[PDB]
DNA sequence: CTGCAGGGTTTTTGTACAGCCAGACAGTGGAGTACTACCACTGTGTAAGACAGGCCAGATC
DNA sequence: GATCTGGCCTGTCTTACACAGTGGTAGTACTCCACTGTCTGGCTGTACAAAAACCCTGCAG
DNA sequence: CTGCAGGGTTTTTGTTCCAGTCTGTAGCACTGTGTAAGACAGGCCAGATC
DNA sequence: GATCTGGCCTGTCTTACACAGTGCTACAGACTGGAACAAAAACCCTGCAG
């Protein structure tokens, strides 16, 4: 029995025919779009799978229904290109570890100035919380930055 | 002689020994103790006359090669990166290695040990020589790891 | 397990030879062909029913990945180096590897040791991830494919 | 020729006398010692893509 | 000359990618010094009995 | 009593033959690295010029 | 007295070439036996010699 686990997502949603990355889909498994998972957050069900993708693959090739191109981007709900590499529906954990160390690393850039207070910041005010965040764990807790944060830096 | 670790020394240092009942190899602290009498600054010794202004002190190892340069920013800078000995303390430790062979030629000689006290004279050759920018890895901002110069003796 | 040289072992191992020798490291010559266990394409194997479209050679070792592409330039270009296995022979190479340990599992839980010679079931975890900025000595790239 | 059991030899197997030195078990108090885990330390940005804003230029009537 | 609109630019937000490995330092859990007196169990000169598997033999078919 | 010329004696150390049978090491292909020789640029002073 | 130019000479690229290391391997050169031998090493042992 085997299983397809150990990749990043880049490549996930690479070789089972995604829109890498960041577009309005972005679980590999629930089909929701980006701004629609702000509203909902907990309920949800797995669905995504290899022969079911390539079901819809065909469909965006035939095209059957002569949709156009946002109406047939909906109804395989974002299947591009063919994936040939069957991969196991799960995510990984060392790098959901850093994105949610990289997600908490900048709202704490933010909340050491105002952000419900400050609408709109600039880059000067975003480096500046930076630079003071930086001083503080080198004071206290003993951490100077590094170019990105790592898995022990997220620890 | 071989590059090794002091690391990897260890790795396979506890590896032979879990292996086959003995302690074949020394571990690392043994042997750090063992080889601190083969560096300089351990065989105490003298100089007759003293030496000219040269302080006395003999048991010292490594210094910095800086020599107290004040490293006040006014003055010209003192960021210098150097590193060497009491030339006379690293004199002391090549001879009193090579005395070994000293005292085997002497047997040859057949000269007698009660007459073989004053009469030396041991010819130094020395060099200076320097390597120019050095290739060295993990530098993405330099930190001058390029030009070198190596003072040496034979 | 120590990164060590050819003659990095062989000055090793004539030194320690040297003194108080009484050999006791193998010389290389040896070892080159001791590890052969090891590698992979040494251990008898096959597959009921018969693999497809594989050639059902269980003694070939490193393979180069471009599978006999057409070096012909008027074609796409075969310029990307790989080297890779056959993935069976990885594999039968890893379980003979397991072999102790399976066997131990098996006399451990008091499982009859005769029988029972069928109904195996291996998980086998795969993963597989780029390399980025690797100093070359084609761009700094390399991809990685492994399986655990 | 078949199968088997008294005897047979020949070899091992063990017990039998007796004496003898190698090897461990407890005794202690710790001193060392190996081992594993600590430090310090390089460097402080990039590369790819998606999307909405805004504009602006190329064509129109 | 007014108007319009697709396509382009800026700014945006998100997923990756190097930072191991090497030496010096320290606490700390694990192990032999000398001194011991005692006991078991291998060793050893032959003689004595007990198993084992075959090879011949003899009776039986 | 003494001196070596030199007899005996085993021991050692060669040693002649083939075969091996291991081994180190010197190939070999290779590409990455550091340098110093040499081209050549240019500026620039002296020499020739206006 | 102000200016144009060849030579030159200091500095700068380049770039050819050496070295460096690392896995394969090929080989050449070491080790085994019997006979049989010479031929001294060191004791000892005689002998012409004083
Ligand atoms: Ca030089
Ligand atoms: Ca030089
Ligand atoms: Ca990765
Ligand atoms: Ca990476
Ligand atoms: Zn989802």
């Amino acid at each position: 029995f085997f299983r397809g686990t150990g990749y990043d997502e880049k490549m996930v949603r690479e070789m089972e025919g995604l829109e890498a990355s960041g577009s309005t889909y972005i679980c590999t498994l629930c089909d929701s779009t980006r701004a629609e998972a702000s509203q909902n957050m907990v309920l949800h069900s797995i669905t995504r799978s290899h022969d079911e993708n390539l079901e819809r693959y065909e469909i965006w090739r035939k095209n059957p229904f002569s949709e156009s191109a946002d109406e047939l981007r909906d109804r395989v709900k974002g299947v591009s290109a063919k994936p040939f590499m069957e991969t196991q529906p799960t995510l990984d954990a060392l790098h959901c570890d850093i994105g949610n160390a990289t997600e908490f690393y900048k709202i704490f850039q933010d909340e050491i100035g105002e952000v419900y207070q400050k609408p709109n910041p600039s880059r000067e005010e975003r480096r500046r919380w930076r630079s003071t965040l930086d001083k503080q764990l080198r004071k206290k807790m003993k951490l100077k930055p590094v170019m990105r944060m790592n898995g022990n830096y997220a620890r | 002689n071989t590059f090794l670790s002091c690391s990897q020394y260890h790795k396979m240092y506890r590896t032979v020994k879990a292996t086959s009942g003995r302690q074949i190899f020394q571990p690392l602290h043994t042997l750090r103790n063992a080889e601190k009498e083969l560096l300089p600054g351990f065989h105490q010794f003298e100089w007759q006359p003293a030496l000219k202004n040269v302080s006395t002190s003999w048991d010292v190892g490594i210094i910095d090669g800086l020599s107290g340069w004040t490293v006040s920013v006014d003055d010209v800078p003192a960021d210098t990166i150097s590193r060497r000995f009491r030339y006379d303390v690293a004199l002391v430790s090549a001879l009193k290695d090579l005395e070994e062979d000293i005292m085997e030629g002497l047997r040859e000689r057949a000269l007698d040990d009660s007459m073989c006290t004053s009469g030396f004279t041991v010819v130094v050759k020395e060099s200076c020589d320097g390597m120019g920018d050095v290739s060295e890895k993990h530098g993405s901002g330099p930190a001058v790891p390029e030009k070198a110069v190596r003072f040496s003796f034979t």
